[PDB]
């Protein structure tokens, strides 16, 4: 009836303007879209909130650090938001992995490693993809490890230099004492020339996707072989008998988180 | 010949401590090499008297 | 390259090893590391030649 034509009207342009901006956000304007994506209720469709920035994160190797301010403005206020998107690109990565697709697990893995130098991703995790990459390492997966490490071979090494030097032995013993060719050789190289180089080509996170404070952040810890769920579902919406109830809680959130004398001489 | 005797920061991390300050090693070639490898499964064993040399 | 164009036996001693030890510091997986390097850089330039 009235209520369900409702509820359906607020799912279809809801969600389309959502992707827009999802999309849209820009670093000049992360503030401003991230406003926008509460000044519309993003939790209400969580599940395709998670959605649009998983996408962006995907398609976009270019876009994935913005996707992922993002994320950690969304994810230091409602952690759950970024959790779910967390598990999600855990399910994207070891799918791209353990199906042998290059460009998803790539994909996967600069969102997790957007995650990671964000700090809303723990480092038990980033190990754990490092170690279950370089474990039987050709071409494909040291290009993995290695490609993680462009971007996140800082934060590993910031919190805890034991994975940056066991990244180095494993790398060094993996490439030095086994049967690789010349695009492993060449990628050891590089991943020392990053590490010599002291992670000046890439930092942490560049001006605008870091601002939220030391402590006020949310790491959460969800592992890529904990038997974790993507509940993207939620993708497509339901019907709500608490619409209205749960619509005044969830704006009542969003409305509470928002002489000449030189010449002379 | 230049010496090279790289100072420490703390007393902590071990005598032998591979630091940043020496560039990572990462020796690179073709296929590294194979050698007149005398495998096993045709037979050696050691008589279990010498243990490493001061392993204690 | 001059003992390979006039045909000699070929022998090498790697020297100085106190030099990984006291003075480089290094831990010994890494010193192993280092010693195949020069082993494999000497014997593909040999091949080399």
């Amino acid at each position: 009836k009235n209520s369900l034509a409702y509820q359906r009207m607020s799912w279809e342009a809801l969600k389309k303007s959502i992707n827009g901006l999802i999309n849209k956000v820009n670093i000049s304007n992360i503030s401003i879209i991230i406003q926008e994506l509460l000044q519309e209720n993003i939790v209400r469709g969580r599940g395709l909130l998670s959605r649009s920035v998983l996408q962006a994160q995907s398609a976009s190797p270019i876009f994935t650090h913005v996707y992922a301010a993002l994320v950690a403005i969304i994810n230091s206020k409602f952690p759950q938001i970024g959790e779910l998107i967390l598990k999600r690109l855990i399910l994207n990565f070891r799918k791209g992995y353990r199906r042998n697709d290059k460009q998803l697990c790539l994909t996967a893995s600069k969102f997790v490693a957007h995650l990671i130098n964000q700090n809303v991703a723990h480092e038990v995790l980033c190990l754990e993809m490092l170690t279950l990459l370089l474990e039987r390492p050709t071409d494909d997966s040291v290009e993995v490890a290695i490609g993680f490490l462009k971007e996140c071979g800082l934060k590993l090494t910031q919190v805890s230099p034991r994975g940056i030097n066991a990244i180095f032995e494993r790398l060094r013993n993996i490439l030095h004492e086994s049967e690789i060719d010349k695009r492993v050789q060449y990628m050891i190289e590089v991943m020392f020339a990053v590490r010599k180089d002291g992670f000046k080509d890439h930092p942490i996170i560049l001006e605008g996707l870091d601002l939220v404070e030391e402590d006020d952040q949310f790491t959460h810890m969800l592992p890529l072989e904990d038997d974790y769920n993507p509940e993207d579902v939620l993708n497509v919406f339901k019907m709500d008998p608490n619409f209205m109830e749960n619509e005044e809680k969830y704006k009542a959130i969003k409305k509470e988180i928002l002489t000449e004398i030189n010449l002379v001489s | 010949p230049n010496v090279v005797f790289i100072k420490t920061e703390d007393p902590d991390l071990p005598a032998f401590y591979f630091d940043p300050l020496i560039n990572p090693i990462s020796h690179r070639h073709s296929v590294k090499s194979q050698e007149p490898l005398p495998d096993d499964d045709e037979e050696f064993e050691l008589p279990e008297f010498v243990e490493p040399f001061l392993k204690d | 390259k001059h003992a390979v164009q006039e045909r000699l036996a070929v022998t090498v001693c790697i020297n100085k090893i106190d030099r990984l030890i006291l003075e480089l510091k290094l831990p010994p997986t890494d010193a192993y590391y280092k010693l195949r390097h020069i082993v494999d850089e000497v014997n593909g330039l040999i091949s080399m030649y």
